[PDB]
RNA sequence: GCCCGGAUAGCUCAGUCGGUAGAGCAGGGGAUUGAAAAUCCCCGUGUCCUUGGUUCGAUUCCGAGUCCGGGCACCA
RNA sequence: AGCUUGACUGCGAGCGUGACGGCGCGAGCAGGUGCGAAAGCAGGUCAUAGUGAUCCGGUGGUUCUGAAUGGAAGGGCCAUC
RNA sequence: UUGAGCCUUGAUGUGUAGGAUAGGUGGGAGGCUUUGAAGUGUGGACGCCAGUCUGCAUGGAGCCGACCUUGAAAUACCACCCUUUAAUGUUUGAUGUUCUAACGUUGACCCGUAAUCCGGGUUGCGGACAGUGUCUGGUGGGUAGUUUGACUGGGGCGGUC
RNA sequence: GUUUAUUAAAAACACAGCACUGUGCAAACACGAAAGUGGACGUAUACGGUGUGACGCCUGCCCGGUGCCGGAAGGUUAAUUGAUGGGGUUAGCGCAAGCGAAGCUCUUGAUCGAAGCCCCGGUAAACGGCGGCCGUAACUAUAACGGUCCUAAGGUAGCGA
RNA sequence: CCAUAGGUUAAUGAGGCGAACCGGGGGAACUGAAACAUCUAAGUACCCCGAGGAAAAGAAAUCAACCGAGAUUCCCCCAG
């Protein structure tokens, strides 16, 4: 599933509104982007399907403080 | 149509103004004529003619 | 292309920089090396259309502090015009009936004024002060009633302003050696005028930009306002 | 980002110093690797030491 | 509604950073051949769409307007 | 033909015609004007067709309202597109 | 490396009368040259090869202005700028190449694993392209939701409102 | 041979063949939000789409419109970027009319800007078109032929109630 | 190489069913507007996931207006 594995973010519905208003179901899907990651804790090259925004937010926190939060809600690297 | 619409706006202070249209073909140049003003009620000069 | 003398004195002044009119007054003093006394100038760029009738600025402006140049005044005028314009001190006051004469050898003046009821004789022949900017005319307000008074501004310090057909004008006013306050004064006399001068139907800036300069100088960038 | 340098690198070089480098240059090849660190305020003062201790 | 371009002789059109506005088609005639063909040349019936501004001078350059051509904009 | 702007502004008892909306006539009254010496006349043109409801907006005027207060935005009213 | 704006710096303008390849408005009867000028002799260069500018140098101590003309007068000098054009720089962009550390790999190899999937690793070849997400213009009966009036000697046509 | 099982078995469809065109492999295309798969465990003597329809003689004229395949000076032009101008608020200054810094905010919308469209050059075994009015060949008639109608060109062969 | 991936074993828990109510992710049409696309139908039908005995919500960056009130939810007015 197109879903980040760090803000959680994932593909959003929506509405085509046109010029004359004509709703139309649609969606937003996530700018998502398998990402090899390193670990200096340890010596691996993580790779995560994450958003555009999931990536930054991974450089203030750290990869080491992300994957902390996933191994904490059961998400498997 | 051809006949434009025109608006003599008051010479006054005031921003009253009475509408009406012309024949710019023939009659370009400005209009001017003195009525009535409810805001001064005096006659004053009306002129602005398309 | 310029010489020593020139390019001694455009190290004064920054080209990149706008000055003020209290710190243009001064600089222009030194921008005047010239072996006689320079006369003060001010262009500047009005956002307008020079070719657009309802958008000309043309009159007359009088200095607080004169021009400090003698300008020989010619009138034409007609009745007892002739005795006003002369006890008012006009240099030269010739008749409606002998303006042929001073097109002869008689033509040595600055500026020239007439009266309304003498417009279609020295309308005529015009060729000679047209071009010149000789040619009076109610706007640049040599030709009225009051020859008394207009003579009087134009020998008090009065200076004629028009913009060309490219959208700049220059126009004197006063010398270089002039204090620096002084000049001040005048500078801002005629900044002012143009402001009052501006057409309605004038958009953008109006005041785009102006500089002063003397008769052997550089220009300098001022803040008009 | 900021970030400060651990390496020499090329034109930024001075073994220590924070510079204003896209955050594509250090998330890719400088951190990753070993020539920078994010600047996280934890570290400008952990390097720090190092210049005067 | 905004913007660019075009409107030139009777017709189809070329043209200029501001000034005697030309060509082709058609018609009359001439030259040339011994002659009829062809070919070439001469001859023009214009407020250069309309109203202003600058200029000694506007088909030109600028502003407004009309018709027309192209595109876009166009929710009472 | 001369002089000019009544083609003016606030109302209008009463009356005509329509299911209604709406439209039409109206002496006269108040204010301010034009013409004539004056009495008077003028609320477009001999009269009858020359037309576009609402909603949504633009422009000018009016402190009427102003979502805490003082303003403003917006809205409403009059004129108008 | 370069297309265009911008800012200084230098060129730059062949209606006609005419000493002559006059930009328009202004200041302006003198600045300029011994901080070494006209006038000759070359290079570079613009270009309607008409003519002119300039570094160097020879030389060495002049060159000018209403001039009588021109609608409009100075390479006599100096300003604000335009027309045209060139070179630094500045600014906003554009183009292509190189490199590798993301990314792609339905190339090879190893292991999980006697397995054509997949995952990890190594290496080679590409490479910040390709691809994808969001926004945007164009395209779009492939597809979907509907409209396409009413009177009317039945309706349609015509005509009408 | 196939087809409307159950009123049409035919001149319809299919057909080998031929032609145009797309496709260089992770192909085009197609089924799918994606993965993946089919195409093909094939590689231009392949495959997909379209058209025609053994064979024999042959397959003309025309590129304006509508499409497709390219190029291109100039013009217009989205998102985004947010230059100026105007307005609201208010410290201060004004005895008052009024104006009004900084900040904030609302509004107005230069500049940056690729395709596309137009323009230009081709393509008709692409969708289609291949007609009107006159003058003429010295018996009539007709028209080899010559203009025009400006819509692109205006019927070759053969055949023909 | 270390370290992991992976493999084996053991303990615990989960899986399914179920009438309604509840929260969340998806999300029409018919119909109405006497047509019809904005709008309405409706965040309804239905599909899917999870939990409880209630669920959900819940202890103010809420209202009020210069006087105060003081979490959420439910009912009646406000008010068609």
């Amino acid at each position: 599933s197109r879903v980040c594995q760090v803000t959680g973010k994932r593909p959003v519905t929506g509405n085509n509104r046109s010029h004359a208003l004509n709703a139309t179901k649609r969606r937003f899907l996530p700018n998502l982007h398998s990402h090899r990651f390193w670990v200096e804790s340890e010596k691996r090259f993580v790779t995560l399907r994450v958003s555009a925004k999931g990536m930054r937010v991974i450089d203030k926190k750290g990869i080491d403080t992300v994957l902390a939060e996933l191994r904490a809600r059961g998400e498997k690297y | 149509g051809i006949r434009e619409k025109i608006k003599l706006v008051s010479s006054a202070g005031t921003g009253h103004f009475y509408t009406t249209t012309k024949n710019k073909r023939t009659k370009p140049e400005k209009l001017e004529l003195k009525k009535f003003d409810p805001v001064v009620r005096q006659h004053v000069i009306y002129k602005e003619a398309k | 292309k310029l010489t020593k003398r020139m390019r001694v004195i455009r190290e004064k002044v920054d080209a990149t920089k706008q000055y003020d009119i209290n710190e243009a007054i001064a600089l222009l003093k030194e921008l005047a090396t010239a072996k006689f006394v320079e006369s003060v100038d001010v262009a500047v760029n009005l956002g307008i259309d020079a070719r657009k009738s309802d958008q000309n600025v043309r009159g007359a402006t009088v200095l607080p502090h004169g021009t400090g140049r003698s300008v020989r005044v010619a009138v034409f005028t007609q009745g007892a015009n002739a005795e006003a314009a002369k006890a008012a001190g006009a240099e030269l006051v010739g008749m409606e009936d002998l303006a042929d004469q001073i097109k002869k050898g008689e033509m040595n003046f600055d500026v020239v004024i007439a009266s309304p009821d003498a417009m279609r004789v020295v309308g005529q022949l015009g060729q000679v002060l047209g071009p010149r900017g000789l040619m009076p005319n109610p706007k640049v307000g040599t030709v009225t009633p009051n020859v008394a008074e207009a003579v009087k501004n134009a020998k008090a310090g009065q200076v004629r302003y028009r913009n060309d057909k490219n959208g700049i004008i220059h126009t004197t006013i006063g010398k270089v050696d002039f204090d620096a306050d002084k000049l001040k004064e005048n500078l801002e006399a005629l900044l002012v005028a143009l402001k009052k001068a501006k057409p309605t139907q004038a958009k953008g800036v109006y005041i785009k930009k102006v500089s002063i300069s003397t008769t052997m100088g550089a220009g300098v960038a001022v803040d008009q306002a | 980002m900021q970030v400060i340098l651990l390496d020499k690198v090329a034109n930024l070089g001075s073994l220590g110093d924070q510079v204003n480098v896209k955050a594509g240059y250090a998330r890719n090849f400088l951190v990753p690797q070993g020539k920078a660190v994010p600047a996280t305020k934890k570290n400008i003062e952990f390097f720090e030491a190092r210049r005067a201790e």
